[PDB]
């Protein structure tokens, strides 16, 4: 099989095996909110010369990062950021806390989405101390992320019955970066605005928006 | 609701190719270059207390039944297998449009070229040409007649409404919609309707639906004169007085006298007549303009394979595999039941529907009698007529002047409240 | 050229100046958006080079939160100001212009 200018397969080689997705709760979200010291969410990756980290991949839910870097904040070493990490994690560990107790339950459903707008704003060092109870999903998030009519229209915006965002943050370069050979592209989805979704729980009534919609 | 779009090309009982002669488009196109001619279709209608008649066309009957065959022949080009547009004559016919739009003389060139060959029976998906497969909005505005045409030519038979009554066409917006046109012609109302979906044909579950519902519905049933003066649908019945002849006016109102109770339970029908006269009519061809939008924005059921001719069934967009059979009457013992189950109640004297139904079958008479002529002198120009072929109106035969087989469904139909 | 839309054929202390400027330019430049308008059934369309009922906006749009004026800073505008003014301060930390 040779294609325009490439040379493939002639024969297969794709399994069909697949398994059963995660479901998330009050202990998930704090684990989460762990940064397990050998279980980290993340990948911190690297050129390939001399394989030095320069870069990381997310595991959502971490994400929700929306806005410029310029307010971000954070050091060029690699270990300073995880300790400044740690820290401001911690804090806001004693903060959650604080609005729900560590036994006030065990486990329960919240709208992840809502965890990363909460990450943005942290991180953000802007305040959100205000979206709280919004966290816990009742049933469904959708009725319940559609409620709402004015709030914060810089991570989220809700038109109808649609929430549309763009998807949390996955990528990250850092700052020993320079485009070697061996630096392999995130595909600017690190950028504070590189795209752009929308739900709300089916097709057909959008399809019926899109005549007014690009 | 219904993202599956299909249709069907006409079938004849005996024509080696498409009837239509230029003429007829010309005479249509005089103007413009659409396929669908609904303005002054609607409007040749002469307000419907009467006809618009011609040599050419009588009949609105003969007007859209040309305007079928028109059509038929029109789509035989750009949709094949080898889907196209342009340079190939269909009678000296070319579209000018990537959208397949515009109508004009075939080229030089082009005249010379023979035209498209046709078939049977061609049934099609609606979906294939990618051109419009990408516009959704004037897919689903020429569906509503794709449809217009598809049933009234699914059956050996005349047009059929889609009856339905249910609870939920009550509520506050919708009474505040019907406040709109009392004292209101139904053809008035009919002439809107035409109008707010010919703009946009409104969505699925639209409050125009239950109300085009209460339109139909209480329509038919002051048809069959089912409500009335006493017997009341939420109080609200048109009226025609001039029972008898060939066109009525049925209009709102309301009693203050007698109120009937709509029961729980949904029900719904498919009604057609057994009499070719209807041409006189217009109130079906309206029901059929708003019946194809209800399809075109909600998915509708379908009807038994068996309630189709057998080469028409199975059909995805149209044919399912169950669904209520037909429905057929004709309108001279249609008013006989009608006037006769209304002096049953008792709001009447027997001299009344006696002298009613006198004039009435005269007129069945005399105009069954111009129809039959008017065969017989088409009858004479096809024989004078090897190539310029055509049928006023689709043929019919004298086999249908009898039953309407309507008895029974007198009660079937009643008892929907 | 090329080189208008490509910061990479110039060594960037060559000069610095113009290869952060292109680069800046890149990844800040404001951002469009748009926003629906009227009523189709008492004004119709004439959009045409768009999808019907749409209206663009070279500006991205932000809903308010509260029905009395709002105190903001972090506008695209404000940052972009912010952003020249920048530009401006790194160009004059040139060693050259203190003799």
């Amino acid at each position: 099989a040779n294609v325009w200018g490439v040379r493939l397969a002639d024969s297969l080689s794709s399994p069909t095996i697949e398994t059963r997705t995660r479901q998330y709760t009050l202990h998930d979200l704090c684990s989460d909110l762990d940064a397990n010291p050998g279980r980290e969410p993340w990948k911190p990756l690297r050129n390939q010369r001399t394989n030095n980290i320069v870069a990381v991949q997310l595991f959502r839910p971490l994400q929700g990062l929306v806005l410029d870097t310029q307010l971000y904040g954070f050091p060029g070493a690699f270990d300073d950021w995880e300790r400044f990490m740690r820290e401001k994690l911690r804090v806001l560990k004693y903060e959650v806390l604080r609005i729900y107790p560590i036994s006030n339950y065990s486990n329960e459903h919240v709208n992840v989405f809502v965890a990363n707008a909460l990450v943005g704003a942290f991180l953000s060092n802007q305040a959100f101390y205000d979206l709280l109870p919004l966290l816990i999903i009742n049933d469904t998030m959708i009725g319940d992320l559609l409620g709402t009519g004015a709030s914060l229209s810089q991570f989220f915006q809700s038109h109808g019955d649609v929430l549309e965002v763009a998807a949390g943050r996955k990528y990250l370069q850092m700052e020993n970066y320079s485009n070697d050979d061996d630096d392999p592209p995130l595909f600017a989805k690190d950028l504070s605005d590189y795209a752009k979704a929308f739900y709300s729980d089916t097709y057909e009534v959008l399809d019926r928006f899109f005549w007014t919609h690009d | 609701a219904r993202a599956a779009f299909l249709f069907k090309t006409v079938g004849f009982g005996g024509l080696q190719n498409v009837p239509i002669n230029d003429e007829l488009s010309s005479h249509l196109l005089r103007a413009g270059n659409s396929p669908w001619q609904l303005t002054q279709f609607l409007d040749w209608i002469s307000l419907g207390r009467g006809l618009a008649t011609s040599a050419l066309v009588p009949t609105a009957g003969s007007r859209y039944y040309q305007m079928s065959c028109l059509l038929s022949g029109t789509l035989q080009i750009p949709f094949r297998p080898n889907h196209r547009w342009g340079d190939i004559r269909f009678l000296r016919l070319v579209w000018s449009a990537p959208t397949l739009d515009g109508l004009v003389v075939a080229p030089p060139q082009v005249l010379a070229q023979p035209a498209l060959q046709a078939q049977a029976d061609r049934v099609y998906d609606c979906d294939d040409y990618p051109f419009l497969a990408r516009d959704p909005r004037f897919k689903h505005r020429v569906y509503q007649q794709l449809s217009a045409v598809t049933l009234l030519n699914l059956t050996g038979f005349g047009p059929i409404s889609y009856v339905r009554v249910d609870e939920d066409m009550w509520s506050g917006d919708v009474n505040q919609l019907l406040m709109n046109y009392f004292g209101h012609t139904f053809a008035e109302i009919a002439y809107t309707l035409c109008q707010a979906s010919a703009n946009r044909p409104w969505e699925h579950d639209g409050t125009y639906a239950r109300m085009t519902q209460i339109i139909l519905s209480l329509f038919w049933l002051s048809y069959v004169g089912v409500i009335h003066q006493q017997n009341t649908y939420r109080t609200f019945y048109f009226q025609c007085n001039r029972r008898g002849d060939a066109a009525e006016v049925w209009i709102l109102s309301c009693s203050l006298n007698h109120s009937a109770q709509i029961r729980p339970g949904n029900r719904s029908l498919f009604v057609m007549p057994t009499s070719p006269d209807w041409n006189m009519d217009v109130n079906l061809i309206l029901s059929s303009t708003l019946t194809g939008c209800l399809c075109s924005g909600s998915q509708l059921p379908l009807i038994d394979n068996n309630s189709v001719p057998a080469v028409s069934r199975n059909i995805h967009g149209w044919t399912g595999r169950a669904g209520n059979q037909l429905h057929g009457f004709q309108v001279r013992r249609m008013v006989t039941e009608f006037c006769d189950r209304l002096r049953r109640d008792g709001v009447m004297t027997q001299a009344q529907q006696n002298q009613i139904e006198a004039l009435a079958d005269q007129t069945q008479q005399f105009k069954r009698d111009k129809l039959e002529a008017w065969a017989r002198e088409d009858d004479q120009y096809n024989q004078a007529n090897p190539n310029s072929t055509m049928f006023r109106t689709k043929p019919f035969t004298n086999a249908q002047w009898g039953r309407g087989n309507t008895g029974a469904t007198s009660a079937a139909i009643a008892a929907l409240i | 050229p090329r080189c208008f839309m490509n910061i990479q054929l110039i060594s960037p202390i060559d000069a610095p100046i113009l290869r952060q400027w292109a680069e800046i330019i890149h990844r800040y430049w404001p951002n469009p958006s748009q926003i629906r308008y009227g009523a189709p059934n008492v004004f119709g369309s004439a959009n045409l080079f768009t999808p019907p009922e749409v209206l663009l906006l070279p500006i991205d749009h932000q809903p308010a939160n509260v029905t009395t004026p709002t105190l903001d800073f972090t506008n695209e505008l404000t940052n972009w100001r912010a952003r020249v003014c920048e530009l401006m301060k790194n160009l004059v930390d040139n060693q050259r212009y203190q003799p």
